[PDB]
């Protein structure tokens, strides 16, 4: 099971709520990203949104700057049947399951 | 949120509001338009038309 | 073949460079990430590095919006040996291809 | 193939597009013309307008002007039924083909 504290090297759970993203270069070392994440925005996690949170966290911190996921997610949008962005993610989740 | 607790009650949970963003972008298009004229159709055009 | 367009709505290519997403909420309405999105800044797109860009702007996009992937990413992070998440980034690159 | 030009000497293709026929002598004898021929303020001429324009020059320019066809016209116009002259034309449409 993934446990983890997120990357960032002073700022895990901030006081404010507003965790920003530690800027990150992901397209092969050309595009920089910049993101921030806002906690708990309509009410607490009741522990099970607290166990998604600890996901999109690791595809956002990690994954995306990673050179092998990149080319997966890549290879799977030049798949005979995906067109349409939102079919691009159902795509992906039967690879998933 | 404000709920209704007893007399002796025991401080219920606490809430905020919240406030949200709209982001409106622009810096990507622009309407445009073009003329091509000559420069001997502007000079018989200055004695030949009333 | 995935074609695919910025997903916000009057700034797809900007011309400053720095593409701005929208906020989207992310884990079921609870989170919100409000990200951004440099271009070109070490080097140029050399053309496949805009087919990878085409994959990483759909999957922060049309992915952590939606709540049937994020379903799907979380069980993989409660599987077993993943922990210390560059394993949970290469199990899911094994189910990907 | 029709190979043409247009039949004015020193003034073939015109910068404004007012192409200025010279003026031919018609009924072999006793009249005159003096057309003008305005170019493209409709659009443009898409490839097939110029074999038409490339017809009606040749129609106005060397077929007014012989005797051989004007008399050929005539007879068409003395004929059966050729009258109220938008039937002279659909009557000389069917000899051309």
């Amino acid at each position: 099971p993934l446990v983890y504290t997120p990357a960032v090297r002073g700022g895990a759970n901030p006081a404010s709520g507003s965790y920003l993203l530690d800027p990150q270069y992901v397209n092969s070392g050309v595009d920089i990203l910049q993101a921030t994440y806002g906690y708990n925005i309509n009410g607490t996690a009741n522990a099970d949104q607290l166990l998604q949170r600890d996901a999109i966290l690791a595809i956002l911190e990690y994954a995306l700057k990673d050179t092998a996921f990149v080319n997966a997610i890549q290879a799977v949008a030049a798949g005979s049947g995906v067109t349409t962005p939102a079919s691009f993610v159902s795509a992906c989740v039967t690879k998933l399951t | 949120t404000a709920t209704g607790v007893a007399i002796t009650g025991s401080a219920p949970a606490a809430s905020m509001d919240a406030t949200l963003p709209a982001q409106l972008p622009i810096s990507a298009a622009s309407v445009q338009s073009t003329f091509t004229l000559n420069l001997k159709e502007i000079e018989e055009s200055k004695e030949q038309v009333t």
